Formats: C-alpha cells, structure tokens, sequence
C-alpha cells in the first residue's frame, strides 16, 4: 500500500514470528530464526490501544428513553419522533461505517510505514557493509555473529567495526 | 550470513473492510457493534423494572379487579407491559391524560399506595358497597376497580357530596377519579335518584366541572354508559376537593411518589431476571463497552448509539499474509 | 537510452476543493451533490399522488361542490394540494383535528367512499332536502357539502332522531358530521323549531355530546352563525350512533381505508406526470443515486440527505499538471 | 505533494499517456513513446471506484416524509420540527463538505505513493545499470532495447544480463 | 564541512491529542472549542431584549399591578425572564395556550399597546369602577390587571352585553380576556346579579361559548374562585365581538403587533447590557468564530454548537522537541 | 512519527531556528548557524491555514431559539425535545473530538513529510558530493563556501563543479 513495504518490497508475512508484529529473520554459521522488534511492536500495540479506546472512549452517552407513546390523534408528533429516530440512525450508521473504513485503511498504512522504516533504518546502519536483495533482507559483506545481528536488530550496529571486511568481500564479487 | 526485516502472519481468518478493499484479512481486529442481548429485562441501575403482568398501566393504577395492586414496590426503574396486557378499564370510557400519565410513572424513586378516602368511614351518607359491575367481573363476582369507589345513592338519597383530602405526605400525591356517563334516565335515577348533577373537582393547580352525558352509547363490555378516568398530582400541601350530587366515581386509594427523572415503558414478552444493566432493550439488556449497537433502536439507559451495522469491524493488526 | 517514470494529465477542467488547498484542478473526480430535478411530480412506490385540484383536504373530505370526489376505491403515495387552493369549508367553522386528520389521509393503501346513511331512506322525519346554503355555491344556486346533509325540521317538526351504523367493512371507516350553530333564536327555530337542543355521537372508542353554541360572529361568506367540523374512524366490529334533537349535519358518504405507512401533503404548482421516483420534493423529482442533495430540505420518499452545500466533488483521478 | 513525487522530482504530468494514471516514458534505439503500468493504474482505478462506492453506497437511509403540518396554536411544535430539520441539516452539510476536504486531500496522496512506490520499485530493480537524473528518470548505462524495456515495465528486469557491460561503460 | 536537515522547536506548553498518542506537545496549535462568554445579556438582531424584572409573561401582558409596562420596548429581540419572577396572574386561574403566547411574544418588531375598548366609552350599561380584588393589590389596595376591566353589575342589573373591534391597525392585534369562575351562588349573585350566565367570544378565525363553574377551590390568595385567562390574535381587517350576561373580565388594552422571525425566553439572574451580540447563552453572549462551544445547550442567534468537550485543540505546528 | 523523519532519523527539534518551521544548519568556514526554507514553510503555513479555515468555516450555521417551554401535561413532547438536545450533543460531540484527534495525527504527519521530501531533495542534488552522516546532516566531501551553502537551499546545486574535487576525497 501507501509506504510500499507491506504487500509490496516485502511480498509476505511471517507465521514464524509469533511474539510481534514486525521483526526480524536470519541465518548465520549458529542458526537461524525469527525475532520481533520489541521497540516498534510495543510502540505500535501502545498506539493502536490510543486509537482504539479514542473510537470508544468519546462516546459517553446520556441516559435516554428512546421510546414515546402517542395516542390515535397524536400521528403527526409520533412521526416527528420516528423523524428523531430515524435521523440521528442515518447519522450514526453513515459516520459509523465510513468512520470504520477510513481509519482501517489508516491502519494498515500505520504498518506499512512501521515496517518501511524498519527497512530504512537497518539499510541506514549498514550502508555499504550489506548488500539489499529485495523482499527486506540484506546479505552481509561480512561475518555476522549472533552479538552482531542482536546490534544491528537493537540499533548499534558497528559499521567501521565490518568495514575492512565488508569491503574487501564487496571488492571481489564486483570483481 | 542475512538479515531480513518481516512482518507477522497468523490462524487469523477474521476480516475487516477498508476504504480502498473489501474482504482484507488482519492478523487481529476489534469488533465496534454490540450485536448482542442477554434476552432478559434487567434491573436497570440496581432498580428493578415494574413488570406488570396480564395489567396496562390503566388497569394496575385503576385498582383493575384482575391486577395485584398489594404488591408493587416503593420505586422502578422503568415499567414493563406484556404485548397482550388486555387488563385496564374495564368500565368504558376515555382515561384523560393516559399517555402523560404513564410517562410520569415510567421512573419512581418513592411510591406508596394508601387510602386516601377510606371505604368505612369517609362515606356515611352514600352507599359504598354496590357500585360493582358486569363490566368489572372477578372471580365471578360484579366487581370493580381496588383504587376508586363507585358511590351510589344511600336508598332514594343522594345528599351532596363534600370531601377533600390535603397532604400530609411530604411529595406529589397521585389521585385518580372517575365521571359515570349513564346510559338513560332510568340508570341515572337507579344509581343517583337526582336527575340533573354534577361533580367538581379541584386544587390549586386544578379545577373542573364535569356534567354527565346520559345517551345510549354502542355496548361496550355491558355497557351503554360510559366512565371517564382523571387524574391530578396534589403537591406537597395543596389540598384537593371533591364535590358532586351524582356520578362521583370517588377516589379510594391515591399515591405519594416522587418522580425520578426519565424512563420509559417496555412493551415486551421479555422475561424479568435478577441481572444489572446500563442498557435495556426491550428485547434483552445490552453491555455499554461498545459505542455502537444493532439489537434495538428503542433503548433506555446510558446506551450505545443504535445502527442499522450489521458489522463494525477496526482492524488493530496489519494484513494478514500467510501465503 | 531513457526510462521516466511519470503521471497523467488531460484537457479536464475539473476543480475540488482539498483540507490544504482549495480549487485544485484534477484529471478526474465525481459529484456527491444532488443539484437537478425532474420539475414534477411523480408516482411513489409505484402510486400517484392524489392532487386535490382548487381543494385543500377539508375541502376534499368534506363534499365541497367545488370538489372531485372519488365514488370509487382508490390510493395514493402521498397529496397534491395547489398553494392557491382556496375550496375548504365553505360554511365557515372549525374542522376539529384537521391536521391529524390530513396527515392520516396523507397516503392511504385503499379508499372507498360508500352511502353511510342513504339519503332516500335515512330521515323520513326530517327534511333532506333543505339545507342548502349561499356560502356553499354551485352553478349559482344555494348548495352544500356532497358528503353530508343539512337535516332541518319537517313542517314545524323535528323529532329525536337516532341513526346508528355497524362497520360490516373489514377495514376501518372514516365518519365526518358537523354541528351547525345557528346566529339567533329565529335561526334555531327557522331551521330545528326545538331550540333547546343536543346531538350525541358515539361509538366503542367515541362518545361527545354537542350542545349548539347560539350567537352572532362576524359575518364570514355571508354567515353570522357557524358550523363545526368533526371524524372518527370506527374500527371493523363496531357500530358508530348518531343522536339529535337538532343541529346535526348527518353523514351521507362514509370512507373505508387502510392507513398507509405514513406520508406526507406536498403544497406544489409542479405539474402532477406519469413519472416514477424513490424521492419526491415539492419542486419535483431526484435521483435517490448519490448520498446528497441541495434540491429541497421537505421530501417524501427514501432520499438523499439535505444540504446548504452548493458543491460536493470528491477528487478520483491525480493533480492535472499540464506543463 | 507528501509522498514527494506528484509535483516533487516529478515536475509535471504527461497529456501524451492516454492509456492510463501511471506509467512510463521509453526512449531507446528503436523508436520512443508513452506507456502506462497495467499493474499500478488498473488496482488504483478499482480502490478508487470502492474508496466512491463506499462514501455512496454506505447511505441508503429509510421512507421518510420530513414535512409537517401544525395550526396557529402549535408554534413550539413547528419551532420543535425546524430545530430537527435544521439540526440535521447542519450536522449533515459540515460533515459531507469535511468528508469531501479531508478525502480529496487523502486521494492525492494516493496517487503521488502509488508514482513514489512504482519510481523506487524501477530502481530497486536497476540498482546501478542506470543513473538517475531527476524528473524521475533513469539513463541505462547499456543498451534497453524494446524487451529489455518491457522488462523493468513489468518488473522482470535482468540486472546480470548487463551486470559488467554497465560496470565498463560508467567508466 | 556539513549541511543539515531540521525542524522548528520552542517554549510552547501546550498540548494536542491525537488518534495515537494522548498527550503531545505540539509548536503551535488553534483552538477550536469556544469556552468564553460576556456575562452580559445582549443585542442580537441590533434590538436590545425586554427584559421583565419581577414579572412572568402572564403577569406583564395582561396588567399585573406590579409590571407597568408601555415604556418598554416597541420592539425586542428576545425576553429575558428571571427565575425567580413571581408576579403574573394575582388572580388564581387558568392561563389557555400559556406557553404558545409565550413562544409567540418571544420577538416582536412592532408592539403597540392601544385602549382597544375605552374604559370611558365603551361600558354604558355595566360598572367599570368596581373590578378590584385584595388578590391583585397595589400599593396595598385592591386593584387589578391594567389592560383588562372586570365587570360588574350597574345597581343590581347586568344587562347583556355585546362589544365588537374590527381590526383597522395594518397588524394582528392581541386581544385577552377573562372568565371569572365564582366560589358561590352568592358571590355570583353579588358580581353580575344574573345566575345562569355565559361569555360568547367571537372572531372569523375563533368562537368560543364560556359557561361559568361556580365551586369553592381550595383558597390561591384569598381566592376561592377561579379567572380563567384567554388570548387570540385577531388578524387585520377582523372583527372581534364580545357578548355576555356576566362573568366577563373585558380587554381594556390590545396589542397591535409584529411577530418576528424565531428567537425565544431567556430565564437568567444575569445582567443586561449595551453588547451588541450574534449569540446569546442564559450565562452570558458569546462573540462566536469557533464552530465549537461548551457553554450552554440552551442558546439563541447564529451560535457554535454545543459540545461536552472541555478541550478541543488542533495542532497546527509540529511536535515540539526541543533538548 | 509516519515518515520516520521527525523523532525518528532527525532525532530532535532546533530551538535555535525561529526563522520557520522547516530549514538547514549550515557549518561550513565562514560562520555557522541555522535559517529556514521559505520555499516549504510558506507553503506548510499556507496549507494548514487552509486547513484551519475550513474546519472552522464550514460551520455557518442559521439563528435559532434552542431553548422550549412545555406545560406539567406536555411531558412526551419536554422529553421528545431532550432527546432532540441530547442526540445532538453526542453528535457533535463525538464528531469534534474524533475529528480533533483524526486531524491532529494527520497534521503532525504532514510535518514529517515535509522535513522528509526537504531532505530527500538535498541528497538528490548532492549525491557522491557529500556523505550521508545521520541525523538529517550531509559531510561534505569537498568544500562549499556560504553561497555554494545558499544554492543547495535555493535548489541550485552544480554536482560536476565539484565532481573531482570531491571524487578525490573518497579514500
Ligand atoms: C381481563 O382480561 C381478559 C382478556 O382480554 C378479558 O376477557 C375477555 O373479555 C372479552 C370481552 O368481554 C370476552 O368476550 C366474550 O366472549 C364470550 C365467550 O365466553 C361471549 O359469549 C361474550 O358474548 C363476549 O363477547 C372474552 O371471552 C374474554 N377473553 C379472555 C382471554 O379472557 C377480561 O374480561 C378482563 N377482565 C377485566 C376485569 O378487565
Ligand atoms: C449496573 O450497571 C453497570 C454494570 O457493570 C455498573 O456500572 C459501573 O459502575 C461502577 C461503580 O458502580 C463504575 O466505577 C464503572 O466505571 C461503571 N461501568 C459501566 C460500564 O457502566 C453499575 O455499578 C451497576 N449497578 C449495580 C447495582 O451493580
Ligand atoms: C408580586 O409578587 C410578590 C412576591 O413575593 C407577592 O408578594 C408575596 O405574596 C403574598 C401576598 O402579597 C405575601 O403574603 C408574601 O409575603 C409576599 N412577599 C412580598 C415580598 O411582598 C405579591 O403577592 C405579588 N403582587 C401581585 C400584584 O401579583
Ligand atoms: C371556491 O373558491 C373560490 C376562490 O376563493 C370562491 O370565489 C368560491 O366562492 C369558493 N366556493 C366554495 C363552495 O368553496
């Protein structure tokens, strides 16, 4: 959709990562596996409660009858009433379901934009010392350990640390 | 050695509809319309609801031969009639006021029934025992209505009649009467032996003068006459006066109350339960955690906004993509 | 060699208005406001309307000679009355629960006038004939209402009369009758002799006594005295009586219906067409198409939402960026 | 705009590319011209037809007369009527020209992502066998002949076909 | 060398909410919620309100003793009653279509009052000196209502009377008059001498026959009778007639009058003044811009609409991060 | 937070430049210090005066009494008018304070975009010229002087001028 990352660079989902909602996968000489971003998955689950409760919360309420009894003379305020009734569900059921549709396509554009920046700020960290191969991964131009991917997942990842590495790696595929 | 950066996928078969696509499957979501009732009427804020069984509220406040009238409850939340509560006057006649009246006792929050006119002693020089009716019958008997007396002439005499009650209660005093309209001249004279009368009635805030209509009305429930119902609220210390020479259906039974704010009268076959609600529809109480619901669009209480919804699904997880 | 990823742009003039920008000029966008009509007046549900023609509904109901009259069963979606439709109650007084009588009349899902009371058969004691008046002109002659007749004393005679009707239709009945208050006692005598008169009218849910009110009000279409305007609607089982020792402006033509989900009068000189809509406005026709409409705030049918707006598009295609 | 494309590094639109809202503009050996992105423009013309049908659709309200009738003494009731009538006409009229405002402003930048998305997925795609040169365009270091070029248009692009032939020529 | 990117940061406080995050502080921001008023009770439609001290609508039309009246205005925008006005009706009875008058003399753009039946030559033949009551004193004497005259029997007859106005002011003109209900047969002998007696008002639009009820009501200011009080607006060109054998509490004065558009009653302690306003609240004017207020429910003019929100705020600048 | 610019790569907020919304912090050999874009803060003000305008504006609204007055015996119609009242004010109540809230996310996210698309823009014309440091800033590779500095604003920025000079500087 809108921040092209969900159903577009990265075509698919993970049933694999089961403790989040964005993370991370990879594979080095001790294993693989999935891993969420606990930063980005709770910031999330804290913001899409705000959301939520906000829907919610603001509707408050009076305490009200709704029903009135009119007599067999007494047609046009009972149908003044129905008027009443009829009106205020008109208004509710419209901005109800439009209200619903606008901010369900806010949402997922919410986790297209969280698992954009996801991307951006890894390739950020990394620059130079990974190669992008599409669908969200990176194949590091060096050795990445399980210390070295956990940096990288909790954002301090060591670029002049790889760098020699990295370039002497990259230097001989481009050659 | 990689890194990929994802996103989570589930079992999640649940589905909600955005602006842009219909049938878009999340990996979780939260349903916004209550589209469940426990299929019970509630005590509607601890108060529970005054159900009035095979009895309108005509019948119930009338004293209706057929209705409990000894077993009410000093406040309600709301009042409760039956689709087929056929029980109210059963003496024909307009009751003035009705829907006004049951408006105002929708809510009570204090209701005492006591005899404001008392049978053995406030009518010495009317008679007080007949006044029974084949348009009242119960348990085989002419009756006629616990709250009203019918009072008829004292054997040929039908002395004027004077009596008022003041209020001693600290709160609006209910008080209900009735106006016979004979059929003839003939029943006029058999209940009242004075042909021309009249009856007053009056407060601080009321006052009127009824004259009987006598004329051959079509038989409704055995009857050719008719009997018109009123009512008056008497306040705090006002005193009300009732004045006649024949025709004076007399209050017996009257009802200190105090008035709570607003409710409303479910008609409904809906059985009565001992649950607490925010909510009541007249079809089964409703939880008030969602702000929208698609059960019922006549509620009373502090109630989600009624919607012709038939789902208000907001997604919270993103698509769900197991692919 | 070259490879541009770019956008659209055409000859559209198209411009919406945007939160951050107004008159933006798009590729393509489409109107949410209803802003035309048809310029008249349609069927609803499939029915026409009734238009009352120089009538207005008292006018109508009543036998007013300036009148159609509808002898046959009929229905309509809603009532066309002319604002110039000046034909009423040409013997002026009060039409009692006029405005609930035109908003029950307003759709109907059948009609039937039929002879209630049979003119040649009904009174043999008093005087059908007579009872034709100045203020009810037809073809330049005394006349009156088509529905209704003056009864008036037979030579220096007017006994009690009693007239009672059962509902043998299996559809409710609509009885209209009048009572007439004379300007003097000559005038009471003139046309009842009895001068000190009543008429009684009952049924199993109406009951009135009529007690002629003699005196001079303003000369209104040459008539100092008054004449009053009364309906019921007796249910299937019952049985409406009719009572009078003068003054009573009996039934003639009676009117079996069903009531019609509740419409509305629409007060147009919008030609009446053989055209069909889902929503109707004293203007003409709309298209019940789009969620707005700027046509009329009074409609009658399933319609858009009224609204002051006077243009609603929402943008579909891309900034028009010509260059 | 705010995905920075429509009227950003893509200055202005073409009146040339007929066939649809977005797309391409190839220029090669063999002849040039305007095409549009089958995949981009047909699932943006079908969210839009929903994003319309939805606002319409979602209304459907019931049978109503709205007018009513009252005499010379009813004037609270026929104040008690407009006060409904004008309520719902000021509720209804601020939110219709709101949803109207807030939505075009929504729709625009649909349009701008689906052009920034379609502009990074070309260079995602190209990654260095091009030079970008602004205007939202890429200059091929090798030689795009037609089904080279109608391989980065759906997204088919081989990067190793002219992986060292680009490599020598950017030199 | 280096180039940066960046954003705004200042000494702003405030804070906005947002669909994400509850408490923001944002750089800038408007608010859109409109929590201010005047506490003044001001012009709108540039006419100042009549305000009516002491006295209730009842009491300053008809001429309660304490209400003066006349200097007040031609032409008022809306009526500002306080709460605790107790002068109306000294003399207990009924006020017919009370609050309809009411909502109808809310604004007026021309109110004139006029002596529509001298005092001088409008009664030969009835005494227009007696008509004073201990229930309407002034200046402790027994007094009554200025635009109306109680008549009285002129040394023991009460011949029948029969008074019309036809309407030449180029407005309506606002009639009122009384029926007087005696406690006894007495104190009706002692007033009008004749027993059997009756109040005919006529109109081309109104005709009403009053036939007092004389009872002992409960005592409302030494008063065991009851004053029934009547009104109509008789439209340019149209005769108003008046004719009685007793219990006719007569106009004096009428109004000749301009109904404007629609505005209503203010009930407020607070104060009056030279404002000019667009919108008026029972607690004070609002000078208005926002499409937000919380206020009043309760308002008159072109106002912003109420809202239970305490806050309400639209952020304009960003999120404040300053370090 | 949405376009992961503000509070997300440009961690904070410069107090020290009041000159607008949206600008650059030069620090070159001549002075350094901070001014705004005009062309982008204009246009920012612009658009969210609009913004204002209409939420505010669209209201209008016509003059009514509000207020009813209904005997003891008129209490269906006393209760019909609340039910008027109430259903009115959780309406709009609802309506103002979702709306508040819906706009204030969308308003903080255009501000984003903004500073976003401003940083984008200045890689582009840069390029090889100057090194991505993180934080919005750019390192420049060869050295600009505080009218080359005014040009990279002005969107005015010569990549070959410097081309070599700064292709040297790669080591
Ligand atoms: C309390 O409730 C019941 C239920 O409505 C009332 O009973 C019904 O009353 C009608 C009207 O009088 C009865 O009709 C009669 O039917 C008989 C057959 O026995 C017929 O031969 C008569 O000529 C007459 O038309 C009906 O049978 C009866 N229905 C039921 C369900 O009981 C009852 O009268 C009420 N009592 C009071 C005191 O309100
Ligand atoms: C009847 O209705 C609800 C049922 O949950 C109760 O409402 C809560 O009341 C408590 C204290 O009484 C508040 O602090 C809550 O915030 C309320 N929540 C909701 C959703 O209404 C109410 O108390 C109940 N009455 C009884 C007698 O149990
Ligand atoms: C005007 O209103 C005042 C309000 O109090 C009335 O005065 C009260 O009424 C009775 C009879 O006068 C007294 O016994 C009370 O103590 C009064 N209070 C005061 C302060 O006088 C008065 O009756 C009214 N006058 C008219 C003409 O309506
Ligand atoms: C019908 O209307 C016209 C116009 O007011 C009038 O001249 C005529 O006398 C009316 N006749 C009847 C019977 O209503």
């Amino acid at each position: 959709g809108l921040f092209g990352a969900i159903a577009g660079f990265i075509e698919g989902g993970w049933t694999g990562m089961v403790d989040g909602w964005y993370g991370y996968h990879h594979q080095n000489e001790q294993g693989s596996g999935y891993a969420a971003d606990l930063k980005s998955t709770q910031n999330a689950i804290d913001e899409i409660t705000n959301k939520v409760n906000s829907v919610i919360e603001k509707m408050n309420t009076q305490f009200t009858a709704v029903g009135k009894e009119f007599n067999h003379l007494e047609k046009r305020i009972e149908n003044l009433n129905k008027k009443v009734d009829d009106g205020f569900l008109d208004i509710w059921t419209y901005n109800a379901e439009l209200l619903v549709l606008l901010e369900n396509e806010r949402t997922l554009d919410y986790h297209d934009s969280n698992v954009k920046n996801l991307y951006e700020k890894v390739r950020s960290q990394l620059k130079n010392n990974a190669k992008e191969i599409g669908n969200g991964c990176f194949e590091f131009y060096h050795k990445c350990d399980n210390t070295c991917m956990e940096s990288v997942k909790n954002g301090t990842y060591d670029y002049p640390k790889y760098s020699e590495e990295a370039k002497l790696n990259r230097e001989e595929i481009d050659s | 050695d990689t890194l990929c950066i994802g996103y989570h996928a589930n079992n999640s078969t649940d589905t909600v509809d955005t602006v842009l696509e219909k049938n878009v499957t999340v990996t979780h979501s939260v349903n916004l319309l209550e589209d469940k009732h426990n299929g019970k009427l509630c005590k509607l804020r601890g108060v529970a609801p005054l159900h009035l069984g095979k009895c309108n509220i005509a019948g119930w406040i009338l004293g209706n031969p057929e209705c409990e009238s000894l077993s009410t409850a000093s406040s309600w939340s709301y009042i409760v009639e039956t689709p087929s509560s056929d029980n109210g006057t059963c003496y024909p006649g307009d009751f003035i006021d009705y829907e006004e009246l049951r408006e105002q006792l929708s809510s009570v929050s204090s209701f005492e029934r006591f005899e404001i006119f008392p049978k053995t002693s406030s009518w010495p020089n009317h008679d007080s025992n007949k006044g029974v009716t084949a348009a009242c019958p119960h348990a085989g008997a002419k009756s006629f209505y616990k709250n009203l007396i019918w009072l008829v002439k004292k054997g040929n005499s039908y002395p004027k009649l004077s009596k008022s009650y003041i209020n001693d209660k600290g709160k609006e005093v209910l008080v209900l009467w009735g106006i016979h309209h004979p059929s003839t001249s003939a029943d006029q004279q058999s209940l009242y032996q004075n042909a021309d009368t009249y009856v007053f009635v009056g407060s601080s805030r009321y006052s009127k003068k009824f004259k009987p209509e006598i004329a051959i009305r079509p038989k409704v429930r055995d009857q050719e006459g008719r009997m018109n119902y009123y009512w008056t609220l008497v306040e705090p210390g006002d005193k009300i006066t009732f004045e006649a020479t024949g025709n004076l259906v007399v209050p017996r039974y009257a009802f200190a109350m105090e008035r709570n704010a607003g409710s409303g009268i479910i008609i409904s076959d809906t059985p009565v339960h001992d649950c607490n609600t925010t909510c009541q529809t007249p079809k089964g109480a409703i939880n008030t955690s969602l702000p929208f619901q698609n059960i019922h669009p006549i509620t009373i209480g502090k109630c989600p906004k009624y919607v012709k919804s038939t789902k208000l699904r907001l997604a919270t997880g993103l698509r769900n993509i197991p692919s």
